[PDB]
């Protein structure tokens, strides 16, 4: 049921995955880009413009 | 008393629901405005129960049916789509496209456009399928009518100058493992049947 | 309709019959003029109420001499079937300062031809200009006399209204030259676009 | 044989033909049943255009 | 010998270019339900024209909304006339002032 | 139920349809006082009035035919009841509403015909014009339309 | 979760849209939830540059094109509304039907139940401006499909069982119905000079 | 000389961004004022006939 949520929250990067259990480490891999890279740039250049 | 939407907005929706999908390959300025205001446009597309289709990844926007407070139904049983209903040899194709466009993704990365397909590679790929009528001009022109179809609901461009046509990504969502999934399921249940 | 002529050379959304009404409203329109509609016709299957109900050809000029100095706008407007609408009919307004170039010769060359005859012409006579649409016409009008888009709308809405109702509304609309910033509050506004799509 | 050639010469062919009455062969039009026949003769397996 | 050597040339390289194919995508996990799926359609008697003529449970996306009947997009039929022209430009010397009392 | 009717509408309406009548009638009398002048050199003006039947009016009465037909199927009359509040609901409705120009359509009769000049000719008794309202006309032209109705 | 338009006018919206308008002579319940909520339908048209127009005293509504206060623009032009000529028969035919319309409302009234028309009927008066096509099987069969291409546009009903169809309100809302007198007209003079 | 109210608010709101700018947070105050302002300007853009 969440992975369907965050499927249909998604924004493109989880095109190349389904909702079973077998693609938990994709979600989780992604979450973890969230946190560790892709946020803190966007959150910097946001701020400087 | 009287309250518009922003110009803007009412010409990129508008486009937006004439064409079905959008891109920032072909329409950056209105791509740019509908990424820009996603609230406005789902607000704008919910009374006619359809959604926005978001994919930053790949410069893509599209029209979605909605299910919330109407469950079930069927998609396509909508009143607005105006299309029929995708035919199994259609499918075939879109799988055989599917293929070659995950290859290619796979092999550039996702940020280029260019993820075409010579004419001549298609055409064997379906031999095996739909069997050999042992003519060239009739087997094209079967090849040239399905890829026709499919420009229809918007998964490929015409044949160019080179007799070369581009894979529309819209057919990364068309096809995904939720719905590839539920074609298989389907499937097994029609070869069963056939037993 | 002898006013009217000039005035829909002078001015750019005429209002027809201004005068009669008192100046709040016009109640005709330059398809009427052309078919030379006379009424509201019976209310019924007749067509006897409509003057020139086929193909048709109209033609109006002004000659204005100031020192000698002939300068001569015109128009000519015609359709090719029964159909009184707007986009069937087919326009080609002239501004001139030839003194040989007169309405008379500008029907005859029709006659002869349709559009390609007197686009051909314009490059054969000297001092003649042509417009397939009305907007270039009276920015060369403008041009010539030295006059804001506004002063020949003033014109025709001065051809009637004799109220003055309202002077600032009349002061606001129909004298002042439009200079909204309008434009420049749409260039600031997309300023910052860049920064609501990195928000975003 | 290039396929347009094909019919000219097809056509003509089966003019000689029209009097056999044997096999139902009528006078309507040449080219349009040469067109026709070839149709036959590439889905049967007898011929291949490419 | 020609036209033999080029038609197998043309097949060795239409083949060589589908074999590269799928080996790039065998564990890409779409990739894996397409060969699957790809497998499955072999079974299937493609020469029925019903049989690849089904309807299968693929979603609706990128639904385009168009062509909405508003009436008065409607314009009808310009039949054109072509019979004669309306030369006359006389002066219409009949003008001469006579008017009521 | 049994001892109820039909006949509280069907009076009402032939009441509406006697005053529209008596409306027509009236203003056959003013037109015949027009045809002694002269609009035009030989034209004189009339005055013509065409029938409104509002949506409001027709649904009424397909409400009451539904009426008429609900009190043959018997369910202990309830079909009957229904269809009798169905009907009782426009007319309250209207009611309520009666400064919408929808009920004024139902219930008033003015607003039961529209009206329309129309200049006659002389000779023939042929229609020449008919004018709805003084749109378009010279001036003169729209202050005669004015004056004679007036 | 959040809020969602209500079922029924979400239903009347897309119905709506999809026919291009509502009756209450055949679709009682939407019909009248609209009147009831105007303000809610006019808001969901809005950004798409469309708006209903009602017309009370026949029982209809329809949509319309909601584009500027006469800008510079001296002729609307909108996406989705895509503009159409119809051919010369179907002019004939819509001109017939219009006359006809104003003729019967002439006397019963505006808004009156139109009176059922026999298919016989009108065969004679589009022969007056077609000739003989060569047979009764090729005429009655032009003409069925004339009334079911216009039927599309929604300006007349299916042939019942018994060969009449009624024409709908619709056609008094024509774009320039000015232009069907003339043409008709015209063709008549045309015959009656040739004659 | 008339000074409208629509000009007044749309000062208001310059001074208000100006002061917000200081507020320490990650933008969520100092945008929300910006954008308070912009919207002015993209009404009147939008209503220009009012
Ligand atoms: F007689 Be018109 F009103 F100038």
């Amino acid at each position: 049921k969440r992975m369907s949520e965050a499927k249909r929250v998604d924004t493109g990067a989880l095109v190349e995955a389904g909702a079973d259990l077998d693609d938990i480490p994709v979600y989780l891999q992604r979450l973890q880009e969230l946190t560790e890279e892709a946020l803190p740039e966007k959150l910097n250049r946001f701020l400087d413009y | 008393s009287e309250t518009r939407t922003l110009q803007k907005i009412r010409e990129a929706t508008q486009e937006l629901l004439k064409y079905g999908l959008l891109e920032e390959a072909s329409k950056p300025n209105l791509y740019r405005i509908v990424l820009s205001h996603p609230e406005e446009v789902t607000r704008i597309l919910e009374p006619l129960d359809l959604d926005i289709g978001i994919d930053e990844i790949r410069g893509l926007l599209y029209v979605k049916v909605r299910l919330d407070e109407t469950p079930a139904q069927d998609e396509w049983a909508h009143p607005l789509v105006r299309r029929q209903r995708l035919n199994l040899e259609q499918s075939l194709l879109v799988a055989i496209l599917r293929q070659h466009f995950v290859a290619w993704e796979q092999e550039s990365g996702t940020g280029a456009s260019q993820a075409q397909i010579a004419i001549d590679d298609l055409l064997p790929q379906l031999q095996i399928y739909l069997g050999d009528p042992g003519s060239e001009s009739k087997e094209r022109t079967r090849l040239l009518t399905l890829l026709d179809q499919l420009k229809g609901h918007g998964l490929v461009t015409s044949p160019d100058a080179h007799e070369r046509i581009v894979i529309r990504p819209i057919i990364a969502h068309l096809a995904d493992p939720i719905n590839l999934q539920a074609l298989l399921a389907w499937l097994r249940e029609q070869i069963a049947q056939q037993t | 309709t002898l006013v009217d002529a000039l005035m829909t050379l002078l001015c750019a959304n005429p209002r027809y019959n201004l005068a009669s009404t008192g100046g709040h409203e016009s109640d005709r329109d330059l398809i009427s003029y052309v078919r030379g509609v006379s009424g509201p016709g019976d209310g019924g299957e007749g067509q006897s109420h409509i003057a020139r109900p086929g193909k048709t050809v109209t033609g109006i000029a002004a000659t204005l001499e100031r020192e000698g100095k002939q300068v001569r706008l015109g128009a000519l407007l015609w359709f090719d079937s029964t159909s009184s609408s707007v986009t069937d009919m087919k326009r080609l307004w002239l501004f001139s300062d030839n003194p040989g170039q007169t309405l008379e010769h500008w029907l005859n060359v029709y006659h002869e031809g349709g559009t390609r005859l007197l686009r051909q012409m314009e490059k054969e006579a000297i001092g003649l200009w042509t417009y397939p649409n009305k907007k270039q016409y009276l920015a060369r009008l403008r041009d010539f006399f030295e006059v804001g888009e506004n002063a020949f709308t003033l014109l025709n809405r001065a051809a009637g209204l004799k109220q003055l109702n309202s002077i600032d509304e009349i002061f606001r609309e129909l004298v002042l030259d439009d200079h909204s910033a309008f434009d420049r509050a749409a260039e600031v506004a997309n300023s910052f676009d860049g920064l609501t799509e990195i928000h975003q | 044989i290039p396929l347009e050639e094909a019919i000219q010469s097809l056509s003509s062919i089966l003019i000689e033909h029209v009097s056999q009455e044997q096999y139902d062969i009528n006078q309507d039009n040449p080219f349009l049943q040469a067109s026709r026949e070839l149709r036959e003769w590439i889905k049967r397996r007898l011929i291949v255009e490419r | 010998s020609q036209t033999v050597l080029q038609a197998r040339a043309r097949s060795e390289r239409d083949v060589r270019g589908f074999m590269k194919t799928g080996l790039a995508a065998e564990h890409h996990r779409v990739g894996h339900l397409l060969n699957e799926f790809l497998n499955l359609a072999l079974k299937l008697d493609w020469q029925r024209q019903m049989i690849r003529k089904q309807e299968v449970p693929l979603p609706a996306v990128g639904v385009a909304v168009t062509g909405i009947p508003a009436i008065e997009r409607l314009r009808f039929k310009e039949v054109d006339d072509e019979a004669e022209q309306t030369l006359d430009l006389s002066n219409h010397a009949a003008d001469l002032t006579q008017i009521g009392d | 139920l049994n001892r109820s009717s039909d006949d509280g509408v069907t009076q009402l309406l032939s009441h509406i349809e006697h005053e529209v009548l008596v409306i027509e009638e009236r203003l056959n009398e003013l037109n015949e006082t027009m045809f002694r002048v002269d609009f035009q050199p030989d034209r004189y003006l009339r005055l013509d009035t065409k029938k409104v039947v509002h949506e409001s009016l027709r649904t009424l009465e397909k409400a009451q035919r539904q009426l008429n037909a609900a009190r043959f199927v018997d369910d202990n009359g309830e079909s009957h009841y229904k269809a009798l509040q169905v009907l009782v609901a426009q007319l309250r409705d209207a009611c309520e509403r009666n400064r919408t120009l929808g009920a004024k359509a139902l219930l008033d009769p003015r607003f039961r015909l529209e009206f329309a000049v129309s200049v006659m000719d002389r000779q023939s008794g042929n229609v020449i014009e008919s004018r709805t309202g003084s749109q378009g006309g010279s001036g003169g032209e729209k202050e005669i339309i004015a004056s004679y109705v007036l």
